[PDB]
């Protein structure tokens, strides 16, 4: 359990680091830096949703904020995990609890272990709704400690 | 509603492969709901805040944030 | 985070001595202590609702904090100050019970005064709030650890002040 | 100490501290004199330990003492019976602690790493720990020689 | 993150011309040093944990620093260094390899100072240990790659102090 | 160097010398600028090479540092240094001349008949020159440190 | 390998291979002769490399094979030798692949584990494959010696 | 995931044998087609979206699937359908460049049967389009390319069937 | 998860009843176990690794399956072996010390078989190794202590068969 | 359950057009291969109980599942093994003669993953027996005949796995 | 044993047994459940036992089995793994009848006189039995470990 944060090596998926922080003011034409944060951006694009969401879709507003450098890497995942896409494509299509579980198998990177798991985080989603689902996830001390 | 902050947060026990200036010198913008628990998180993991102050809409708004 | 045992271990590491006498003199201190520590932290834990709601009835409630006009006024600032004071009450009985102050140091008063200054918290009325809270734990639970829940009260409002 | 890592726990958790773990600060707080005695005993002849433990590791490991090794010369000796003292001053702080986390802030994260870089091999280090280890509860009582030995153990369990 | 070759093309750019001679004579500097600097990035490379401990052997192990009372006391604080050490050597060496300094100030002396001025490191003590290094490494891979990591070393200290 | 030896080989044949010894002289005259940079990185770290070769062979071999032995005291290791010093100068010698021919005639001639004289073990001097050899092509690269494992390799197949 | 690397690299990225990538696996590609030529030097002379380098490993580390050791006695010592045989095999695989990943992930992740449940010092495991890794640079070319004790220094460093 | 190095020693190590000349002459046949796998390649991701437009220009257009009622009726559904055909063309040109097929069932045909068969998406339609895109692939990069191509494509047809 | 304490009480108050002479007697039984228990949990806290060491050089060493083609061939599948045995002796501890096997078949042998199946783990070289660590462990601590220790052995040697 | 034939007409039916020039040439292929289809099923339908412990005798024999405590360990256990083993040769035999896998995932592969992993059948076992019985009737039946029959092989491995 | 000192203190006295003594008896009666629980702890694991303090004595005292010691050789170390298991088998009678008596009247009374026959250095076996001492009361519980060291500490006081 202290080897939570520890990423593997060639029998795993690879890891995404927002490392250099984007920092230019009076920028190069070919500075290196945005290419890298398109990257990164583009890996969360596809890890929260899966796919590559299609044109019309995507969140520019949060993708802005991130190649400014005021909000994280996890305040844009959360970003990206409470839209309307997000929602309508997977909270709203399905049942609660499978909608509970795709969740968490997206966000945390791993699937629920047992009962009082999963009847702390419907609870999360009885008494105040989705929203709060994704801001239990996102606070949760494994997720901290993952990523 | 949102708090400009920034703040220095040191590794608690490890050492580290990655550079992570950007770990260590936080400069965000936290959302006023949020804000207590990442107050909360800063606090838990032992770093220190330099700065709190709301850039957004003004202390007082009882209607509209 | 640190307790008076690993302060004085933290003392006795800087400057590089092992464990002295006085030391054991300040650690057999702390445990005399502790045993009633543990008796008041019990008692606080017990009606922490009940102080929290009593020190609110003594101070704040009929001001014009909790009326209109005052910064205590709608129903989500004043679930935002029963927090406020649930948190000084919760992190005051650490501090009773590692008898040291740097957890206060560490957690409550890092960035509390420029977020206090920020969203326009009067400092005035949450010390009065902490003073009323302060004699209510120290009816509630005793006179000697009313004293060790007052010395750090009381570091909780010189911070904050 | 426990205090501490009780508070850790309970705060990660986000909840108050379980009647169990008061009855461990309880206990803790009433074997206050039993560990007293012990980091007195060990901070009374810390002397005799450290000399009788550093020939025993120079008998045992002769490598550390030969020309081309770490420790030759005086003043290198000296230095790795001050690291013998360091250790044994860590191992007091703990027993005072009834926890071994002072012994893990001060000397036991990067261990491994600056004995790369000074060249000491650390399972040397690992055996002194260990000689210092069999001559202290070779002096105390065996219920405090085995509380002793807890930390010790611990020390050199993180050592190798 | 620019090479010479980048800031070349970089600075053709910003004015809006094609390539004129002069930038290929820019170019041609460029490579004919960076047949050795790719002889003098694989000795480094090679002898990177001889370098740092000689460094720290140097300057920083009998001093107050390595000592009780320095920043550099603990076995955490002494990894930390230790570490430190090891990314100024890395970064130096990529900006040897790049023939520009960009990415030490990108990457290096970025946010570096004000952790150092807020976690209370000397500055000082870490401009020698990056000097003593600066010339354990000019000592080992040779005198013009020694000079071409001497300005990078100083254009660390530079964006330190 | 190669052009000395090539005179006296075209000497004792009694003719000029064979085109294929003149492109060998061209060839050698062109890699002068690798030869260069051998010996430029050996004169560069020689004090680091000899310190951790001396601890290496001390460490290998012990009996020329224990009582009774040859290197015994601190002037005795350190001549043993100074001896260290000067077949590493021959190597950077014999590198930059591109013949093994100055390290045969300044230091290889009468080498047993004179470690005869002052007692010292032979083969502990070619463990020596092999723990420099060691050292000094771990820090070159591979290509110059065959170059320069060559002119070491000579040296201790003239040692044993 | 390169090609699975380069494979993963790009597919988390939800890209192709870049050309820079392209040219990566085109000179691994080109220099997959060089690479057969050193596995034949290291396959063919197997029985050597072994047989050479446990006898420098024993005679370097004398204690794993003293009673008391790990490896004391006839059978514990051929396990010690077939240990040796399968990192050399490890050592050819990687040298094959272009890369350490056949090296790592076959035997190289929970190493400390197991010879921690064997009872083994990994250290000397270390000074083994470093007599093998001398042995078997000693017994090739310049270059080819480089790029075999690329992998042979990649286990030590994985050892420690 | 593995390609044709990494069977080859993973077979060569299960066996626990070296590498003997059945190894060698595999490696030999994967060194000497490599060349054109990494031409082929380049020349696939040339025209990524001109094979897979061919593809639905050759098979889907202009059918009942495209008409209301089929199963790629909506914009929603054409978009998701190239993606899909996208992504049947990447995976085939990454298991030619590998030159091993495993890639295809751990991360294409591991659930895609049954994903296929939830949604409602017809099979034999999408296998007519994978079988048309490698057709306009083999007419692109040659014969024998067109071949070590569509022996995965054949792949990926024969595990969805 | 639950213990002798918890299972009575359970089954009491499923009942609604009150406590009997029968879960008195059964308490009893428990509570003149527990020091027995606690004296055979320390033990075997004692020597985790020992008996685990113990156990693969009396069953899986120098067989097959250490051998090549062996599930247990490979560092990480040896890294693995020794973690899940140590598993099996650290979860027969929690059982014998709470008295009751729920925690067993809660959290070892939950999904076991089948993550074992679809691993290809033998099932049958694992039970043989469990069975020669409770002989190692019941060689330890004694005759009645290593029973109560191998009743838990034999629950989860037959929950994984 | 439908031939190719049967699934051509479905397919030209669903359409409700003719058949046309594409069905024509997939019924010729169909027409051209049926003979060796024929040869082949008499062929297996010769050995099919030496097919059957042949592939025994190389994947499941003296290995740990035979042993006690594997899954086919009783005579009840290893008679409903070779029942199943003789199931999918037969099966697979009949999806060689229709040219179509529907039989397949009709009758074979429809409850059989949750049957195996109600009783606790090792699937990668049963997977290493079906692609050793596929090796075997590959050796009997020659080349091209052995990779027809090897295609409905994969098949009920994939759908098993 | 207990019962056969008590019976012989008070049958040269010519009386009964007194009742202090037979008390003792009884209390002896009642901790026999406990020594039994010690000799079955002592019993199952005398493999490692044996094996763990050879080898941490030849580890300490590598002279006797270094060429010109006595357990030097193949049949030598076993002989000495079989005084050592000798040694440990009487630790287990002591412990089962509570007193010294079966460990001193076995093996205990010519000790010296056979080991100055057999040319064995006595110290070096003090050495052996700290060394079972320290396995086997690092293999139990606290009060346990103290009632076995008792009769391990009876051996090796009366070994010098
Ligand atoms: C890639 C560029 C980059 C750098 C350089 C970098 C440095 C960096 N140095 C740090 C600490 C440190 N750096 C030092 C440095 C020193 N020891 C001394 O006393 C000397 C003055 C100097 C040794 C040469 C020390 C002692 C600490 C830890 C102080 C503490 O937090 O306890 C920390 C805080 C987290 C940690 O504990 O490591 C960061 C982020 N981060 C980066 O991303
Ligand atoms: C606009 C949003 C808003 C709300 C809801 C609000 C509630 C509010 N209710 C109060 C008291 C109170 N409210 C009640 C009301 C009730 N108890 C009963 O018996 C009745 C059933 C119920 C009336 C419906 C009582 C009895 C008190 C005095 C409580 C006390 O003094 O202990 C006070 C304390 C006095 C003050 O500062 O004015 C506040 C602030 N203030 C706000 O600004
Ligand atoms: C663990 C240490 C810790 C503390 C103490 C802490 C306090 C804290 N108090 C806050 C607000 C507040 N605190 C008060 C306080 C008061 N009501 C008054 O008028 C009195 C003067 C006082 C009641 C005793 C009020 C009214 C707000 C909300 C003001 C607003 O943002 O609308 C906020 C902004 C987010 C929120 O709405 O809760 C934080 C983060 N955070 C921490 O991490
Ligand atoms: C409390 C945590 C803590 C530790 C562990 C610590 C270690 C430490 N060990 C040192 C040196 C040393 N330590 C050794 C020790 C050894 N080499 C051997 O041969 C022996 C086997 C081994 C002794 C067990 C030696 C030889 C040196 C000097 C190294 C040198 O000068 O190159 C120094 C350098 C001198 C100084 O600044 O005091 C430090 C800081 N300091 C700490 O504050
Ligand atoms: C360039 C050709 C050349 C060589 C070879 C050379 C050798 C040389 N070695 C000397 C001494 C020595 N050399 C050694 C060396 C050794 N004994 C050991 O223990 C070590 C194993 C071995 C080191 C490799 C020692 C111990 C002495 C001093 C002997 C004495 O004082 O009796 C001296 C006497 C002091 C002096 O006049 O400088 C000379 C001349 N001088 C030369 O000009
Ligand atoms: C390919 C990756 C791989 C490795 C490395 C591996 C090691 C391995 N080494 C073993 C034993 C061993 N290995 C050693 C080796 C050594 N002890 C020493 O003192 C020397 C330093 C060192 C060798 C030079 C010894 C002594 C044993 C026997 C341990 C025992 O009997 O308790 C065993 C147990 C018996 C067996 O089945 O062979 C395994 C599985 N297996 C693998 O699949
Ligand atoms: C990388 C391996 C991989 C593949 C291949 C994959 C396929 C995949 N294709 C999907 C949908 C789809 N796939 C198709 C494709 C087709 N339908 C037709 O009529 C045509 C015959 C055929 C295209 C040639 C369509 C139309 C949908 C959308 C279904 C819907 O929105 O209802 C979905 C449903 C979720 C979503 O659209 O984003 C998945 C997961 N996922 C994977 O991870
Ligand atoms: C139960 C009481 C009892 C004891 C103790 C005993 C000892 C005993 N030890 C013997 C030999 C021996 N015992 C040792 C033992 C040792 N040498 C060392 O260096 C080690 C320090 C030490 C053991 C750890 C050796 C080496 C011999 C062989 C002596 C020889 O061959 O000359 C022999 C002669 C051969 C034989 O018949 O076994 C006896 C009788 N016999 C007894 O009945």
């Amino acid at each position: 359990p202290r080897a939570r944060a520890t990423q593997p090596g060639s029998l795993g998926a690879k890891v995404f680091r927002l490392n250099n922080e984007l920092p230019s003011g009076k920028t190069t034409n070919v500075s290196f830096s945005e290419s890298a944060t398109q990257k990164v951006i583009e890996a969360a694009y596809r890890q929260v949703f899966g796919r590559m969401v299609y044109a019309g879709q995507r969140q520019k507003v949060a993708e802005i904020k991130l190649e400014n450098g005021e909000i994280t890497l996890r305040e844009f995942i959360r970003a990206l995990a409470k839209s309307d896409v997000f929602r309508n494509t997977y909270w709203s299509s399905l049942y609660v609890t499978k909608a509970v579980e795709y969740i968490h198998r997206r966000l945390l990177g791993r699937p629920t272990y047992g009962r009082q798991e999963i009847n702390s985080y419907f609870d999360t989603c009885a008494k105040k709704g989705f929203y709060a689902l994704v801001d239990a996830i996102i606070d949760s001390k494994e997720y901290e400690e993952a990523f | 509603r949102m708090f400009k902050i920034t703040a220095c947060v040191p590794s608690q026990s490890r050492i580290r492969t990655q550079r992570e200036l950007q770990n260590t010198y936080f400069t965000k913008l936290v959302p006023y709901d949020n804000w207590f628990r990442e107050q909360q998180r800063i606090m838990k993991m032992g770093g220190k805040i330099v700065k709190v102050q709301l850039a957004t809409g003004k202390p007082g708004t009882n209607t509209g944030l | 985070m640190q307790d008076a045992i690993t302060s004085v271990i933290n003392s006795a590491d800087v400057q590089g001595k092992y464990l002295d006498g006085s030391a054991m003199d300040k650690l057999k201190a702390y445990f005399t202590t502790g045993a009633l520590r543990v008796r008041a932290a019990s008692t606080i834990s017990a009606n922490a609702a009940a102080i929290v709601k009593e020190a609110v009835a003594k101070s704040l409630l009929y001001s014009d904090v909790t009326r209109p006009g005052g910064n205590m006024y709608t129903t989500r600032r004043y679930a935002a100050c029963i927090r406020d004071l649930d948190y000084y009450l919760r992190y005051a009985t650490y501090a009773m019970l590692a008898g040291d102050p740097s957890i206060l140091d560490e957690r409550v008063l890092n960035g509390l005064k420029e977020t206090y200054n920020s969203l326009g918290v009067p400092v005035g009325s949450t010390v009065q709030a902490i003073q009323a809270m302060k004699e209510v734990t120290a009816g509630l639970v005793g006179a000697d650890a009313g004293r060790e829940m007052g010395v750090y009260f009381d570091y909780i409002c010189s911070g904050l002040s | 100490s426990i205090v501490t890592k009780s508070i850790v726990n309970a705060d990660a958790e986000a909840r108050y501290l379980s009647p169990g773990e008061l009855d461990r600060i309880k206990a803790f707080v009433t074997s206050g004199e039993s560990r007293l005695r012990i980091a007195e005993t060990l901070t009374g002849s810390r002397e005799r330990i450290i000399k009788s433990a550093g020939d025993a590791l120079f008998q045992k490991r002769p490598d550390v003492v030969s020309p081309g090794g770490n420790a030759y010369g005086e003043e290198m000796t000296a230095t790795c019976l001050r690291d013998m003292d360091y250790y044994l001053r860590l191992i007091t702080y703990g027993v005072v602690a009834g926890d071994v986390t002072p012994i893990e802030e001060i000397g036991l994260v990067g261990v491994r790493e600056m004995y790369k870089s000074l060249g000491t091999p650390v399972d040397a280090v690992a055996q002194a720990v260990r000689e210092m280890k069999a001559v202290a509860t070779g002096m105390m009582s065996g219920d405090d020689a085995a509380e002793a030995g807890a930390y010790f153990d611990y020390v050199i369990g993180a050592m190798e």
